[PDB]
RNA sequence: CAAGCUUGAGUCUCGUAGAGGGGGGUAGAAUUCCAGGUGUAGCGGUGAAAUGCGUAGAGAUCUGGAGGAAUACCGGUGGCGAAGGCGGCCCCCUGGACGAAGACUGACGCUCAGGUGCGAAAGCGUGGGGAGCAAACAGGAUUAGAUACCCUGGUAGUCCACGCCGUAAACGAUGUCGACUUGGAGGUUGUGCCCUUGAGGCGUGGCUUCCGGAGCUAACGCGUUAAGUCGACCGCCUGGGGA
């Protein structure tokens, strides 16, 4: 029941964060494939897209600062 | 190596413009990469994942010579001084 | 850097230094004076600091720890193999005519265009003072009063590391690996210096040493007890502290009362 | 003449120089016959965490094509400048030229 | 890779043969039809095909007596490593008279019970039982 | 977890939630684990044990939910 | 020997996915230490203990700082490499594999004794670094003794640039290349279609994991990725000890 290849998306641009605020989960982790249903190429480009954010300072590395 | 770099050779030894598969046409687009290949391994001597690759195209090359040398004696002796191959 | 090759007793054990990048003549002429072997006497000549006396004549070149020329920039011309320090030396030819020597970092060549002054490029052989570099480069010929001339790091492969830049005074890490404060405005020069593998050089035989002029060094415990403490028993005997000649421990007891310095040392070398 | 995706980020207090900056790094570029795509500036920006030691930083966006050179020596003004704190600079394998999905 | 075709047809025959199946291919060749030019007229396969113009299939068609299989054992006896060239005088019957072996002679193909009388030898290319 | 209390929430609840909150982040699986060394090979031994007994508790399932027994 | 063709083997066009190798940066959380501030009697430890650390102020708790090693979540019988093996992000140089439509060259192929390279950890030399762990070693215990598993400390070593060593259960305990022979569940990754018209159905490619039939095997088990039916070539064993 995935989102990416239905929305029919090719790369997922880090520099949009609406979407990004709701694959991490509370504490600032990243929610596992086998919760939210993404398909496994996108779930890579994900984990790129969210290591590129955290160093650039637009989403928490954990939950305190 | 590069498009328009390739697109050279095999203009300058290919006899129609459009072989691309004629035998000193697959030897000089070997040759014309191991001569660009050893300004790399001369700062990162500890390769050996990329070296496989190069001693691949060697021992390749030595092999589409050696049909040469038995199907047209004619052509190889010019092949190899047009080349710079010692053997 | 190799191995000579063991012909004879003398050279089973000499590992040479050489290097191609040298000058094959004569230095430059303008530049020469006089160092004369003062033997280890002073004027009341007596030895003072002894073992030194022999060797080859030393003839001085200068150079300069200043650096003094803003602005102007430099190109290099050639190296030169300076037997006073164990350093090498670039020539430099300035863009007026005028020539100098310098101490050569560790990329230098034939062909570097240097830069003394406040308004230099980063990039190493430049200089330029303390509240303009950026933290963490490491630097040689620190000055510890603003042009006095190049005091701190200067041997052959050293190197001090600005960590800190607070108020006007600025932390290094000295090369003995004790901190310092320094004036946050003297003239230090960016990169290390050239000749890296001095500490390489096994010598090989007694000859390197008397043509380096260092003379042989007697051990405590061969004198009779009227020219050192360790002297005496009949046969080997050490029964006592290890000291000096003249009485004071040697086998680590701290010797540093200069109290007049006391405000910038910042953690002693441990 | 590969594309690239530079970001950077100046300080608040330098918030002041950036039509300094954003004039002064199409120089380095486009009289290097580098062509430029698109060019934003992001305003200031609440982070998420401290970053020496402040809470709103200055984040402009460049997207612009070079040659390997000019974009290998870009970072050197940004590292031994201090007015920047970050910058990350992307390979993009094509010429983007769509807005900014933070414009809106 | 193929170092051998004849073993290639043989052991398709034989996998064909067991599996069950009724019509195997190959790529033909000048010496697999003077090879199933014997078989088909020995009786071991019913009738045989070729098909194209410029790279050819050879198709065959296997047999089947009451359900079970014609070929039972067939063999390879002269294989690339190690040729057998055998002389009339000590030519050998498979299976003491009802089994042949397609013997290459210089006049032709054929089977040894026909190439006993006529007269020569050559090299055995395969026992079939 | 940072749980944060609402305007009159109960403190059994607003405790409860934040045992919940916790098990959820999962720190006590995780500072379990870093308390003591497991090797490359005895993870990867226990990282694939702990999978091939995921397929036959799988599997096993649709196999005996075909026997009945009564 | 001589002459040819395109299915073996190869090159060119456009792309796709990947912890493949080598070099230079940089980011965050924590362990330790140093300087302090608040603070008062215990902390640390095991099955219970003591050794050790604290009334010279530990342990907690807050700000600041130096440095080193490793990369939580993603992370999965998932991916890449010929094996050894390889995990944060970013940039340079570079090796393969695979699909797609074509054009081209005309067996250029397969295996390989002696050779020549790569080859985890441990070791070894010369020069740097050392936060964590940690053989030897020192002390407290359990014990009939305990040179041991447990505990408090801790040096080689682990790490980095360059040279040797060339061994492991280097394991799939299965040498490498090719052709055939019933099926079904997946995973990962390309692509031409058909009302693609959100997760649809119709296909053909490579790579990897379980279960299972004929056939084989002493059995266990293997099972189109064979240990089935074959062809080419190399390695190797011949009772246990001695070795
Ligand atoms: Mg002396
Ligand atoms: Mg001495
Ligand atoms: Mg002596
Ligand atoms: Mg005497
Ligand atoms: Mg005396
Ligand atoms: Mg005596
Ligand atoms: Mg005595
Ligand atoms: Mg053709
Ligand atoms: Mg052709
Ligand atoms: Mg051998
Ligand atoms: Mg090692
Ligand atoms: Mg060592
Ligand atoms: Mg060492
Ligand atoms: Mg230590
Ligand atoms: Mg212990
Ligand atoms: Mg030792
Ligand atoms: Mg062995
Ligand atoms: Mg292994
Ligand atoms: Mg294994
Ligand atoms: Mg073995
Ligand atoms: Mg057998
Ligand atoms: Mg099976
Ligand atoms: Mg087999
Ligand atoms: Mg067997």
């Amino acid at each position: 029941f995935c989102r990416f290849t239905a929305e029919g998306v090719q790369e997922i641009d880090y520099k949009d964060i609406a979407t990004l605020k709701n694959y991490i989960t509370e504490s600032g982790k990243i929610v596992p494939s086998r919760i939210t249903g993404t398909r496994a190429k996108y779930q890579r480009q994900l984990a790129r897209a969210i290591k590129r954010a955290r160093y650039l300072s637009l989403l928490p590395y954990t939950d305190r600062h | 190596l590069s498009t328009e770099a390739t697109a050279k050779i095999v203009s300058e030894f290919g006899r129609d413009a459009n072989d691309t598969g004629s035998t000193e046409v697959q030897v000089a687009l070997l040759t014309a990469q191991i001569n660009h290949l050893q300004g790399h391994f001369a700062e990162h001597k500890k390769d050996h994942h990329s070296r496989r690759g190069l001693l691949r195209m060697v021992s390749q090359r030595r092999k589409l010579l050696d049909y040469l040398k038995r199907k047209d004696v004619a052509r190889y002796t010019q092949l190899i001084e047009r080349l710079g191959l010692r053997r | 850097v190799v191995k000579c090759k063991p012909t004879s007793p003398g050279r089973r054990h000499v590992v040479k230094v050489v290097n191609p990048e040298l000058h094959k003549g004569k230095p430059f002429a303008p530049l020469l004076e006089k160092n004369s072997k003062s033997g280890g006497r002073n004027n009341n000549g007596r030895i003072t600091t002894r073992h030194i006396g022999g060797g080859h004549k030393q003839a001085y070149r200068i150079v300069d720890f200043k650096r003094n020329k803003d602005g102007i920039p430099a190109v290099v011309e050639r190296l030169e193999y300076d037997p006073n320090r164990s350093a090498n030396i670039a020539l430099v030819l300035y863009k007026d005519g005028e020539r100098r020597y310098i101490l050569a970092p560790k990329g230098l060549k034939a062909g570097d265009q240097i830069q003394s002054g406040v308004d230099a490029a980063i990039k190493p052989g430049n200089t330029l003072p303390m509240r303009n570099i950026p933290v963490g480069s490491t630097v040689h010929n620190v000055e510890m009063k603003p042009g006095k001339g190049g005091q701190l790091a200067r041997s052959a492969g050293t190197y001090v590391q600005i960590v800190a830049r607070d108020g006007a005074y600025v932390t290094l890490r000295l090369r003995s690996g004790e901190m310092r404060k320094v004036e946050a405005d003297c003239r230090a020069t960016l990169g290390e210096v050239g000749n890296a593998e001095h500490m390489l050089r096994v010598l090989g035989k007694a000859g390197a040493a008397r043509w380096r002029g260092v003379r042989p060094t007697v051990r405590g415990t061969a004198m009779n007890p009227v020219d050192h403490p360790h002297g005496g028993g009949e046969g080997r005997n050490f029964g006592k502290h290890p000291v000096t000649p003249w009485g004071v421990q040697t086998k680590g007891k701290k010797t540093r009362s200069n109290k007049r310095t006391d405000k910038f040392i910042v953690r002693r070398r441990s | 003449m590969r594309h690239y995706e530079i970001v950077f980020m100046v300080h608040p207090d330098q918030s002041e120089q950036v039509p300094g900056m954003i004039e002064r790094y199409t120089a380095a570029i486009t009289g290097a016959e580098g062509k430029i795509h698109r060019l934003e500036d992001w305003g200031r920006r609440q982070l998420a965490y401290p970053i020496n030691k402040l809470h709103k930083a200055h984040y402009v966006l460049m997207n612009v094509e070079a040659p390997q050179e000019v974009i290998d020596e870009l970072e050197t003004t940004f590292r031994f400048n201090d007015a920047v704190i970050r910058s990350m600079v992307m390979r993009t394998k094509h010429a983007v030229t769509e807005a900014s999905p933070m414009v809106k | 890779s193929m170092q051998d075709p004849i073993a290639d047809m043989l052991t398709r025959i034989r996998n064909g043969q067991a599996a069950n199946k009724a019509a195997v291919t190959m790529p033909s060749s000048k010496l697999k039809v003077a090879i199933a030019n014997v078989l088909k007229e020995e009786g071991f396969i019913e009738d045989f095909k070729v098909e194209g113009d410029t790279k050819p299939e050879l198709e065959l068609t296997l047999k089947y007596f009451q359900g079970k299989a014609v070929v039972e054992s067939i063999q390879r006896v002269s294989r690339p490593g190690l040729r057998i060239y055998k002389r009339k005088d000590e030519l050998p019957k498979v299976m003491a008279g009802l089994g042949i072996a397609v013997v290459s002679t210089s006049k032709g193909v054929m089977t040894d019970r026909a190439a006993r009388q006529a007269g020569l030898g050559g090299e055995i290319i395969c026992y079939v039982a | 977890p940072v749980i944060k209390v609402r305007e009159n929430e109960p403190f059994d609840v607003a405790l409860r939630r934040f045992k919940r909150s916790c098990e959820k982040a999962g720190v006590l699986a995780e500072v379990r684990r870093r308390e003591f060394y497991e090797k490359p090979t005895t993870e990867r031994k226990r990282a694939k044990a702990s999978a091939v007994k995921r397929h036959a508790k799988k599997l096993a399932r649709e196999n005996a939910r075909r026997t009945r027994l009564y």
